[PDB]
């Protein structure tokens, strides 16, 4: 159904994952180093194309 | 709720109620409540004009077989048990040979009661409760219990001569598993679907033929109550498996003369070359002894849970578990008489003795029938 | 012959090539008439082909196939209580289902396999016939009739082979019911072989703690009585002899805890051998080593049965793990909360040796969290690590807070609203936040209640309450019962014991009343206040700034935090006044919540609920008339209306009470009835005895997915409120409540609905015993 | 402040004094790890230093402590057993 | 909702009810073309269209099930990158999403148990199909799919600094270090392990962590 006042767009919802860009990289100083890239959360950011988030095409 | 959570069995009625040779009672001589609704192998015995009858609550009687009056009326209100004067729960039937009313109780005990007074001249423990009437013969008291054991108790004094395992009913596969002594072997079936000869002198398996299966791969139900105990005629073991699979095989070798080894036979007798038998439809059919050639059949008592088809008063007699007695043609299946002397029904095979028909119903206990 | 083409005729789950590769006469291979005969069987070896007719045009094959892919539906009939999915599973065990290829070989594999399924349910008296009903293009339907005769019920187990530890007490640990004649129906006694399997081991533990270390069951043999219900089990057993737990030989890796492990294995040497205590003394050591950091405490008592003196000796072989095991823990399943909200609910601390109790009590705080649905964990070993096990607490959370309201109708008057909402565990914080209040055309009410449950991490629970009631009742003005009440009560929760937990508070009750009702009991307490307010008018004022001290006690012997089923919680809360209060009194109240399962399935559960209170003056004064007890509908005695149960006041001979509105809210005033007029409202008494009697019940049509979150509960709710200081002289021709027996009663059923906003309880209830001044709305809904 | 007594806060992960006697300077990590297992904390930027460090406060009456580090070399051969008492 | 036709008319209903936006209608036709006929030629495209029906109907468990009905039955389509797009995006919204985010109500303190999956399924996109048409959208999600997985570990790292479990601080922070190499909350986790060490009397190790902050200031 719809509102009898026929009004929508009163909220924006959650879309925060759509826009996240890699933050300031950590530079471990020598002798104090920790290997920060052991997990996969050092993201394999690769060369692929298209728009961002969910707005890109869904067949 | 519980009106809907419970369920029921299905049966069929009994057509052709007849009174042509008008059936009466010879005398009605009730003990109490006898075999009960649980299937026990308790059947009374008649000897010396005295129906030595009993019920599982304890009261063992001596019905003087002219009116069935108690010559002695003692109780097997239990003495070893687990409580003094417990009910007897006579799992084995009333055997009377000599001065002992041998009755196997559910305390794995065969009380042998002195037939002059019914007092326990001996009792002897067996292994497990009795699937079999105590077959007292040849110095032995032979029981095939529910654990497959051939317990040989001493006949006149009471002593376990040997207890040997047989065809073993894995559950209490209810039915006459009994050892019958034949040609020197206690030739015995066993309620898991075999038949066998077991040397009667010490309990030595002469042969055992797997006739059919039970509790697996030919699955038998809760209503499955089929004797495998042999009725040996002409040196031929005429017997069944536990699913009713009828067979005819050699007595001391086990070699199959013929078979109906697909059968649904519940009770059976070999009347000459007319093997009168109760199938799982609780119906009478005559089969041959060179085969299972149906000389005649009858379903005029369909799903009326028959006793063994016996001969009395000139007709083929069989009772049921609905209290109907029947007088079948010994040829093709005509009710010549029908007596509903009880309605609780006859968990005993009819003791057609003293020229009468001494029948013990489950709760409408012992009557005697004439026509 | 060599095929140049194959006519593939009808596949519907098979490919053209998948037929072709199944053909040994595939297009290009040789064709022989035996190879044609090798093709009918191998296309039958596809399992999807109902009939296959491999023919040929010389060598060019024409393969006429009838096939049995997708079963378009499967029809169930004759299943009164067994569900179709139970009948679907053994059908699925025979390799057929809807939308899948039928196999006509598996027709009876459904049926007897369902009878073998019927064999397991306490039946065997059952037949099935899988009727293949064909549908278009190849399709089929498995019409399944269910000719189930009758299931079995336990009748009489005949235990054989014991006479020295008699059979009659070995029957004593079973239970069944009787008497279903269609007019006196009680219970059922259905037989289960798996229950019977549990029955025989209960017989084993029956023997084992007596000394019987040679007890054994020889055989077990159930009757095939021809009644198709008769269960009579020939259980040959060997009772054995009694033995004596005569000495402990505790050994192995005691992990440096040799004394306290031996304290767990303290016996009476020569006690009649208790194998259950022997079992108990083993995992006694396991909890000890588990609390001592050993997650793998392999303990093995060997009761070496010393028949030579009819004793046993207890060879205990113990193997703990290594020193620590809690490296870290994980929290999973907290999609609406922070992990620290449940880490403050947990007591096993990382960077320590493992405390097994420290896990479970923290899980028990999670079991009493209420914003959970289950508390489970994954106490997984860090592999290759004798000091590390990581405990992934995968729990399931639950929704937070609930709304409440009490208005009758909106947009029908001025600016007027009734509020009230909960955000306990606020956005995942643990903060018990519930705020109500109402600014209306009769009052302006605000009330706040917040809790910091973890002011410290010891269970120190900083809970504060505020309220401000600008309430005048505004019939025309202040003239009809102003009661401006405001104040606070800030409290602290703390476990002295975590079962026996203490409560205390301080009640600042600043009341500002004017033109109170002319009721006799209303002025009666004000006569005990030292005032003498006017009977003839509502013109009198009452400012009491009561400085009171509250107290209470928590008992916590009940399982869950959101849906309990077994145990009891006792909840004391009382109060007293201090020097400085504007009235010197006390008032004590206590409630309990006992949960007893009727059957031990915990879905038939007695809910023990009662409410009792009492108050009086500390000396020379009275527990105030605004502290009188009430009851009625929308309560634990519901089916009445709100505030209907209690003592009943009487309006004095009354006049224009700063203008009582002209023939409106007539309170014996100048608007008629100028006399000692009976007031049917609940003035309430200084004591209370009311209760609720409800039962948790299963529901067979509401799914037990949520018939265990919908608590269907009938009640016969009764109760009375009375005044131990009631003037039977002031109310001689009126309701007198000096008697404690003023019984009201309303019976009905409440319907709890666990919404996304939590449990929602609605009810209908008819009063079948009432008393003075009860207003009754039989439909009582509680948001 | 004015607190008479508080419920305590504990944190284990420590070697006992028995655990110091099982080990020695020169000992491989694994001979420590056979009797004393793994630490629940080690050195993430330096050599093999097995931190076995205890924390506890006795109810706002000060605070107790037992730091016990095992500075092995890079080969896991133990070079220092630094037992540190209450801070 | 399905007329019993050959599956192409059932596809013809399905693709039109995709264009209707009636996924409720479209799912029924997209399924029951393949239920009574499990040999649809567009079945891999149906398994694309089913997620396109499911995700636009917000049927994220069914969209994940249509992935399995894609991958197990017909992954012959090289829209596995689309499926790896429609998996790392499907586990994304199924982890932690609400209408409360108009003014900033917290959702990263919650369990990222399915955002753990949404990282890896987008990590299967940017690895198994690194040049694909969907790696760029994944990369934008993947950063939140590390950092919300970081900030939850930070949310565990913060409480042990509050509780006093200073070993558990160092276990939380250096794990957050070694997993998340660029998240700022890892630099916010950073002084806790240092301040754990000063409470644990490893101030030499802490000053080393203070040297880490000196070069993670960059």
């Amino acid at each position: 159904c719809s509102s009898d006042s026929r009004y929508k767009r009163q909220v924006s919802g959650d879309e925060a994952y759509l826009e996240a860009a890699p933050l300031a990289e950590l530079h471990a100083p020598a002798g104090m180093i920790l290997p920060v890239t052991s997990g996969d959360y050092a993201i394999p950011v690769t060369n692929g194309s298209g728009a961002v988030g969910k707005a890109l095409d869904i067949r | 709720l519980f009106n809907s959570e419970e369920d029921v069995v299905k049966m069929s009625p009994l057509p052709t109620v007849e009174n042509q040779f008008t059936p009466t009672t010879a005398w009605s001589t009730s003990v109490g409540s006898g075999i009960g609704n649980f299937y026990s192998n308790l059947h009374p015995a008649l000897a010396d004009n005295v129906v030595y009858a009993a019920d599982r609550a304890g009261l063992v009687k001596a019905l003087n077989a002219d009116d069935g009056k108690e010559i002695w009326s003692v109780s097997l209100a239990e003495k070893d048990g687990w409580f003094s004067k417990e009910p007897a729960l006579l799992s084995g039937g009333v055997t009377v040979s000599g001065g002992h009313v041998y009755i196997g109780s559910e305390k794995a005990q065969v009380y042998a009661l002195n037939t002059s007074d019914g007092t326990v001249a001996w009792q002897t423990k067996v292994a497990g409760e009795a699937l079999s009437r105590p077959v007292v013969s040849d110095g032995l008291v032979l029981i095939h219990t529910s654990n497959g054991q051939l317990q040989a108790l001493n006949e006149a004094d009471g002593a376990v001569k040997w207890t040997v395992n047989l065809d073993m009913p894995s559950l209490s596969l209810r039915g006459e598993s009994a050892p019958t002594t034949a040609f020197g072997a206690a030739v015995v079936g066993g309620d898991n679907g075999r038949v066998s000869a077991v040397l009667m002198e010490q309990g030595q398996m002469i042969w055992q033929q797997r006739i059919s299966q039970a509790t697996g791969s030919t699955e038998i139900d809760r209503l499955s109550d089929v004797d495998t105990t042999p009725v040996v005629v002409n040196g031929v073991v005429f017997a069944l498996a536990y699913n009713g699979n009828l067979t005819a095989l050699d007595l001391r070798s086990g070699q199959i003369m013929w078979k109906r080894e697909l059968g649904s036979v519940n009770d059976f007798i070999v009347d000459g070359n007319r093997i009168y038998l109760v199938d799982q439809n609780d119906r009478v059919m005559a089969l041959t002894i060179d085969g299972g050639v149906t000389l005649w059949t009858q379903s005029d008592l369909l799903h009326r849970l028959l006793t063994s088809p016996v001969l009395y008063n000139g007709n083929l007699v069989v009772g049921d578990s609905e209290g109907y007695l029947h007088w079948i043609n010994v040829e093709d299946g005509r009710f010549v008489a029908q007596q509903k002397v009880d309605s609780s029904g006859f968990q005993t095979e009819p003791v057609a003795a003293d020229g009468k028909l001494l029948i013990q119903a489950k709760d409408g206990t012992v009557y005697s029938i004439t026509r | 012959f060599v095929v140049k083409d194959i006519h593939f005729e009808g596949l519907q789950r098979v490919a053209v090539g998948a037929a072709l590769l199944s053909m040994p006469v595939r297009t290009g291979d040789t064709v022989n008439d035996e190879d044609i005969s090798n093709t009918i069987r191998a296309l039958f070896a596809t399992g999807n082909f109902e009939d296959v007719r491999v023919l040929r045009d010389g060598d060019t094959l024409l393969v006429q196939v009838k096939e049995r892919p997708t079963i378009a539906s499967i029809t169930f009939s004759g299943n009164k209580s067994v569900k179709d999915d139970m009948l679907k599973q053994n059908l699925e065990a025979s390799g057929v289902r809807v939308g899948e290829s039928l196999d006509r070989t598996t027709i009876a594999d459904i049926e007897k396999g369902l009878e073998d399924f019927y064999y397991s349910v306490g039946k065997y008296s059952a037949s099935v016939k899988a009727v293949v009903t064909p549908l278009p293009r190849n399709r089929v339907d498995l019409k399944l009739v269910f000719q189930e005769g009758v299931s079995a019920e336990i009748q009489q187990i005949n235990i054989v082979g014991n006479h020295a530890f008699t059979t009659d007490e070995l029957i004593s640990h079973f239970q069944l019911r009787d008497e279903v004649p269609w007019w006196n129906v009680v219970g059922d006694r259905k037989y289960q072989k798996q229950k019977l399997a549990g029955d025989l081991e209960t017989l084993r533990s029956y023997y084992l703690d007596r000394g019987y270390a040679r007890f054994n069951i020889d055989s077990t043999q159930v009757s095939l009585t021809p009644d198709k219900k008769g269960i009579y089990v020939t259980v040959n057993i060997t009772e054995g002899d009694q033995y004596k737990l005569s000495g402990v030989e505790v050994s192995g890796n005691l992990a440096g805890h040799s004394a306290e492990i031996e304290q767990l294995t303290k016996i009476e040497p020569g006690e009649l051998y208790n194998g259950t205590k022997v079992t108990k003394m083993e995992d006694d050591i396991k909890k000890l080593l588990g609390r001592y950091g050993y997650a793998y405490p392999r303990v093995q008592s060997m009761p070496e049965i010393n028949d030579a003196d009819k004793t046993v000796k207890l060879r205990v072989n113990v193997d703990a793990g290594n020193r620590f095991y809690v490296r870290k823990i994980r929290f999973e399943g907290n999609d609406t909360s922070k992990d620290a909200v449940l880490r403050r609910e947990m007591r096993q601390m990382e960077g320590a040796w493992l405390g097994s109790d420290l896990v479970d009590q923290g899980k028990e705080r999670l079991n009493r969290l209420g914003f959970f649905e289950t508390v489970d964990t994954d106490t997984q070993r860090v592999p290759g690590s004798p000091d590390q096990v990581d405990v992934v607490y995968k729990v399931k959370e639950r929704n937070t807070g609930s709304f409440n309201f009490g208005i009758g109708y909106g947009t029908e008057s001025g600016v007027s609203f009734q509020a009230g909402v909960q955000q306990d565990n606020w956005l995942g914080t643990g903060y018990a936040v519930g705020i109500n209040g109402t600014k209306n055309d009769y009052q302006t009410y605000a009330e706040l209640s917040v809790t910091n449950p973890y002011f410290t991490v010891d269970g120190v629970s900083l809970g504060g309450r505020l309220f401000y009631n600008d309430f005048q009742a505004d019939d025309a003005d202040l003239s009809d019962y102003t009661n401006k009440s405001y104040g606070t009560d800030v409290t602290l929760g703390f476990p002295i014991n975590e079962y026996n937990s203490l409560r205390a508070g301080l009640g600042y009750v600043h009341n500002s009343l004017s033109n109170m009702q002319p009721q006799v009991a209303m002025w009666r307490y004000l006569y005990s206040m030292g005032e003498h307010p006017s009977t003839s008018d509502q013109d009198n004022s009452f400012k009491t700034d009561d400085f009171t001290f509250n107290y209470g006690w928590t008992y916590n012997k009940l399982d869950r935090g959101y849906f309990p089923t077994d145990g009891s919680r006792v909840n004391l809360t009382g109060k007293v006044t201090i020097p400085g209060s504007d009235n010197e009194y006390y008032k004590v109240t206590l409630d309990t919540a006992t949960y007893v399962p009727i059957d031990d399935d915990h879905k038939w559960v007695v809910l023990g609920r009662t409410r009792w209170g009492y108050g009086d003056g500390l000396g020379g004064k009275e527990m105030p008339f605004y502290e009188n007890f009430y009851a009625g509908g929308s309560s634990t005695v519901r089916g009445f209306q709100s505030n209907t149960i209690g003592p009943k006041a009487v309006y004095f001979p009354h006049q224009a009470s700063n203008y009582d509105p002209d023939y409106d809210y007539e309170c014996a005033t100048q608007d008629g009835a100028k006399d000692l007029c009976k007031s049917d409202d609940a003035v309430g008494g200084n004591a209370m005895a009311v209760a609720s009697l409800e039962f948790i019940t299963p529901t067979p049509f509401i799914s037990d997915k949520y018939a265990n979150s919908v608590r269907t509960s009938f009640f016969w709710d009764m109760g009375t409120v009375w005044d131990t200081n009631w003037d039977s002289s002031q109310y001689s021709g009126y309701p007198d409540y000096s008697d404690p027996s003023n019984i009201r009663m309303s019976a009905g059923i409440a319907l709890q609905w666990m919404s996304p906003l939590g449990p929602l309880v609605f009810s209908y209830a008819q009063p079948f015993k009432k008393y003075d001044g009860d207003k009754a709305e039989q439909f009582q809904f509680n948001i | 402040e004015r607190v008479v007594y508080r419920p305590d806060i504990n944190q284990g992960n420590y070697l006992t004094a028995n655990d110091v006697s099982k080990i020695r300077v020169g000992m491989t990590q694994q001979q420590v790890a056979y009797a004393l297992g793994t630490p629940l904390m080690s050195d993430p930027f330096g050599t093999n230093t097995w931190f076995y460090v205890f924390r506890q406060q006795p109810g706002h009456e000060g605070v107790t402590q037992q730091t016990l580090t095992l500075t092995f070399n890079s080969s896991g051969v133990l070079t220092n057993i630094d037992n540190k008492p209450a801070l | 909702e399905v007329p019993d036709n050959p599956p192409n008319e059932i596809y013809a209903t399905a693709q039109q009810k995709l264009q209707d936006g009636n996924w409720r209608q479209a799912i029924t036709q997209l399924e029951a073309l393949d239920n009574r006929y499990p040999f649809g030629p567009y079945s891999q495209q149906v398994q694309l269209d089913l997620i396109y029906a499911y995700y636009k109907n917000a049927d994220l468990p069914l969209a994940q099930a249509a992935i399995d009905r894609f991958i197990r039955l017909n992954p012959t389509h090289p829209n596995i990158d689309y499926v790896m797009y429609m998996r790392g995006l499907t586990n994304m919204a199924l982890d932690d999403s609400a209408l409360q985010g108009f003014f900033g109500v917290d959702r990263s303190d919650r369990d990222p148990q399915h955002a753990r999956a949404a990282f890896s399924d987008f990590s299967k996109l940017v690895r198994g199909y690194p040049n694909s048409q969907y790696t760029t959208d994944a990369t934008k999600r993947l950063v939140f799919l590390k950092d919300r997985l970081a900030k939850y570990e930070y949310s565990v790292a913060e409480y042990y600094t509050e509780r006093g479990a200073w070993v558990a601080v160092v276990n939380r922070v250096e794990g957050m270090l070694r997993d998340y190499p660029d998240t700022q909350a890892t630099r916010d986790a950073l002084p806790l392990m240092e301040n754990a060490y000063r409470q644990m009397q490893m101030n030499a190790q802490a000053e080393k962590v203070a040297k880490i902050i000196a070069a993670n200031s960059s």
